[PDB]
RNA sequence: GGCGGCCGUAGCGCGGUGGUCCCACCUGACCCCAUGCCGAACUCAGAAGUGAAACGCCGUAGCGCCGAUGGUAGUGUGGGGUCUCCCCAUGCGAGAGUAGGAACUGCC
RNA sequence: AUCAGGAGGUUAGUGCAAUGGCAUAAGCCAGCUUGACUGCGAGCGUGACGGCGCGAGCAGGUGCGAAAGCAGGUCAUAGUG
């Protein structure tokens, strides 16, 4: 078969959905950060939680650092251990290393994912 | 200083009274191309040593020796020899080059004219004709050996002869009929 | 006899050619020929030449089959070589009901008695319509 | 060097390519039949093709890639017997 | 306005057409929009001649079929191969 | 614009119109970080100016693709004659032609 | 010759006689690096028949990558006794 035209833009991973498990997509905005927990057919998002939201506990300094995208990973992953999901893939389409997605993943797993 | 003006303000009026369109399109970004004059035939292996030590002064950063890409064609050409050598980058340097160039200095050559002829004629790159002994601000007076006299060129993106140019008659003169 | 071309080697040349008439107006008429033949280049250009010189009346004489599939011959022994092209030129496939030679004509038929002379030239028994 | 002649092919011998695989009986995880070499997706019974469709069954194994794009090189998802 | 007369293709296929044909008759079909399509026998003889006539395809063709008109229009025409005979007609309903 | 469902008739082109809610452009590069030669890439920051390239809607079916109502040539298959050849029975029917879909649907 | 812009699924190129595959690519350029590892099985060649080859596991371990993963030489089919 012919490559699919999300598979030019290698943002999908047709690895991942071989398992039948469920993804972490981590979207990365100038102003906030997003993560979250799509399952596989469509876009099926089970929790998330934005840099945005974390105000709303009691966050003070800019919401575009790396710091803050720690943060997050906790809540959207705290909200998943909540919902009754335990694995969990990581999915950063398109990015560097050592990055805010990284400080994502690492967040994630600190919270029992 | 003198060059934000001419992106917010002086861009508008160059608009209204002779174009009736919307506010793009006239005039934007990316790098402009700054060539060097052909080093070849003048002398042997030499002048590449004067040169981008000259052309490291009143810019940032040193060129680069670039060849061509092997493919033998119908000229007298062989394979892996030093030709073109061009180095073009910007971000926000292109901008004050067009200042110190065309406000000092000038008038304040020797015998400069006044009156330039029509460069272009249905195209976007203008054109220019400079001589081999230039006065600047940033050049020394007395201890520069051989003399260089590169051109000046500018790209943009018009349509139609006139509408343009009406911008470099702006800040950039003289240019009489 | 599988229907042929060349994209093999270049052999002789068109005895056919002038189409005649003009071809400002395209027409819808004919002389339909009942039953399939191949109709050699040769006998194209004398059926051809047999009205066109009749029809000096007038023109819009017009061709739509030409000679397209190649036939060669072997002349002697036999044991290297194909076949090479002699007098066998291109030849033409005649449908059972296909149109060859229409003049662009109002009921004024003058060309009937050109096209009964080459009627009698090429090998198949035609017929003349008038649609 | 270089080639010339247009033409379709070259000519070689006989085909050789069988059809192993009944995939409705016992299958261990390995190629599903032999045509073309290299390829990889199908984990189980995925035979899809232009046409009429394709089919297989029951049998659970982890993995099991087709010959390539042939007999349903496309890669459908899971398939077992019925009740492991 | 040609007035034919014309009964309904029953027995749709090509050897109950060629039986008719050698009693001088014809398929045809009739459409007209919101009006249901229907296959129809018209009469060789007739419409053999009144085809001839240009104005066959202008007019507002009076087609009983049976016991009752339809007023239609021709649009193509199949001819038959070796025996120059109509084959197969088209109609819109006018 | 946010948030869902159905979920390859959403391939690919093309038109109108609306929200300063939103969003790319754009703008600025002090710093994290980064380009073999070029913060263009990469990454960060602010928002003067538009909608000229998103998105929300909504108007054409070109072309690709997926379905539906009508039928000649061609063709499956078994007997007939006939110089070749052609015919009949029977299951379909080239390809052309008439139409369906450019989203659909809930909520703020 | 080069450079800048536009059109351009691709007719380019990919070692080799051709077909098949491929473009945000298995193509090009640059950098880095080098799995052409060891041991042992199952399967594939209507119809039994060896060497050889290939696809696909397991056990222990080399290279590169974040990792999945990729190798049993050069995209596959001639270059051998």
């Amino acid at each position: 078969k012919k490559s699919a035209r999300i598979r030019r833009a290698t943002r999908a991973r047709r690895k991942l959905q071989e398992l039948g498990a469920t993804r972490l997509v981590v979207h990365r905005t100038p102003r906030h950060i997003y993560a979250q927990v799509i399952a596989p057919n469509g876009s099926e998002v089970l929790v998330a939680a934005s840099t945005v939201e974390k105000a709303i506990a009691e966050q003070l300094k800019y919401t575009g650092n790396k710091d803050a995208a720690a943060a997050v990973g906790k809540a959207v992953a705290e909200r998943a251990l909540e919902k009754g999901i335990k694995d969990v893939s990581f999915d950063r389409s398109g990015f560097q290393y050592h990055g805010r997605v990284q400080a994502l993943a690492d967040a994630a797993r600190e919270a029992g994912l | 200083k003198l060059h934000d003006y001419y992106k917010d303000e002086v861009v508008k009026k160059l608009m209204t009274e002779f174009n009736y369109n919307s506010v793009m399109q006239v005039p934007r970004v990316e790098k402009i191309t700054l060539n060097m004059g052909v080093g070849e035939a003048i002398a042997d292996k030499k002048l590449l040593d004067n040169a981008a030590a000259d052309l490291a002064a009143i810019s940032g950063q040193k060129p680069l020796i670039t060849k061509a890409r092997k493919s033998v064609a119908g000229f007298k050409i062989r394979q892996g020899y030093p030709i073109g050598c061009k180095v073009t980058l910007r971000g926000e340097r292109m901008w004050e080059f067009f200042e110190r160039l065309i406000t000092i200095a000038v008038p304040r050559i020797r015998d400069f004219r006044g009156l330039s002829a029509k460069s272009f004629d249905g195209r976007g790159n203008y054109s220019m004709g400079v001589r081999e002994q230039i006065i600047f601000p940033e050049i020394d007076y007395d201890k520069v050996d051989r003399v260089r006299g590169l051109d000046i060129t500018i790209t943009t993106t018009a349509k139609s002869d006139e509408e343009g140019r009406a911008l470099l008659a702006a800040f950039d003169f003289p240019f009489r009929k | 006899q599988p229907k042929r071309t060349k994209f093999r080697k270049m052999h002789k040349g068109r005895n056919r050619g002038l189409a005649q008439g003009t071809d400002v107006s395209f027409g819808s008429f004919g002389l339909k020929a009942v039953g399939r033949g191949r109709l050699t280049a040769r006998q194209i250009e004398a059926a051809r030449r047999a009205m066109t010189r009749a029809v000096k009346r007038q023109g819009k004489i017009w061709i739509r089959v030409f000679p397209d599939k190649p036939i060669t011959e072997k002349p002697l022994a036999v044991r290297m070589g194909k076949g090479k092209g002699n007098v066998e030129y291109w030849v033409a496939l005649i449908q059972p009901g296909k149109v060859l030679y229409e003049m662009d004509g109002v009921p004024e038929e003058l060309a009937r008695e050109a096209f009964k002379l080459a009627a009698a030239k090429l090998p198949i028994k035609t017929t003349f319509v008038t649609k | 060097a270089h080639k010339k002649a247009g033409g379709s092919t070259r000519n070689g011998r006989d085909s050789e390519a069988k059809r192993l695989g009944v995939k409705r009986f016992g299958g261990e995880s390995v190629l599903a039949g032999s045509i073309i070499v290299r390829q990889r997706g199908t984990k189980f019974h995925a035979g899809a093709n232009v046409g009429c469709g394709r089919d297989h069954t029951l049998f659970a194994k982890a993995d099991g890639k087709v010959k390539f794009e042939v007999k349903g090189p496309k890669n459908r998802k899971f398939i077992s017997i019925e009740a492991e | 306005m040609f007035t034919i007369n014309a009964e309904v293709r029953k027995e749709q296929g090509k050897g109950a057409s060629r039986r008719l044909r050698a009693a001088n008759k014809f398929p045809a079909i009739i459409y007209g929009g919101k009006e249901a399509p229907l296959a129809i026998e018209l009469d060789h003889d007739k419409v053999m001649n009144m085809q001839a006539k240009a104005e066959f395809y202008s007019e507002v063709l009076t087609i009983v079929v049976d016991g009752k008109e339809i007023k239609v229009k021709a649009q193509d025409v199949q001819r038959h191969p070796y025996k120059p005979k109509l084959q197969h007609i088209d109609f819109v309903r006018a």
